[PDB]
């Protein structure tokens, strides 16, 4: 009911990393394929946590 | 054995076949019926059925 | 052997860094993948390495 919001952006995102972090067991996505987020970019990157 | 569950050992065993025109040489286990002539009938060659 | 986050990473069409140098399956094929959990059927006391 209160999720904290971070606005992440005028940085260089490696997405490469993410896998040492958590322990998760799928990356989950919609829209873009996970294996293609280092060749393209975007505007602005957004974490909601909860 | 206290690693996180994120990247627990697995283990995998392939079993992957192929579809070639080749000469078959591992088939299922099945039956061998004698031949017909002249007739109307459902044929099984080599698994190529009609 | 794997670890767990290869699963889904070992498919036709699919990239990574396991595909690229380990084990890499091709786009078009027949025959498929057989997993399951082997924690401690690779579990020494002091680890795997």
């Amino acid at each position: 009911y209160a999720w904290n919001r971070k606005r992440i952006s005028n940085c260089v995102a490696d997405y490469s990393v993410i896998y040492n972090f958590a322990p998760f067991f799928a990356f989950k996505c919609y829209g873009v394929s996970p294996t293609k987020l280092n060749d393209l970019c975007f505007t602005n990157v957004y974490a909601d946590s909860f | 054995p206290t690693y996180g569950v994120g990247h627990q050992p697995y283990r995998v065993v392939v079993l992957s076949f192929e579809l070639l025109h080749a000469p078959a040489t591992v088939c299922g286990p099945k039956k061998s019926t004698n031949l017909v002539k002249n007739k109307c009938v459902n044929f099984n060659f080599n698994g190529l059925t009609g | 052997v794997i670890r767990g986050n290869e699963v889904s990473q070992i498919a036709p069409g699919q990239t990574g860094n396991i595909a690229d140098y380990n084990y890499k399956l091709p786009d078009d094929f027949t025959g498929c993948v057989i997993a399951w959990n082997s924690n401690k059927l690779d579990s020494k006391p002091s680890g795997n390495y």
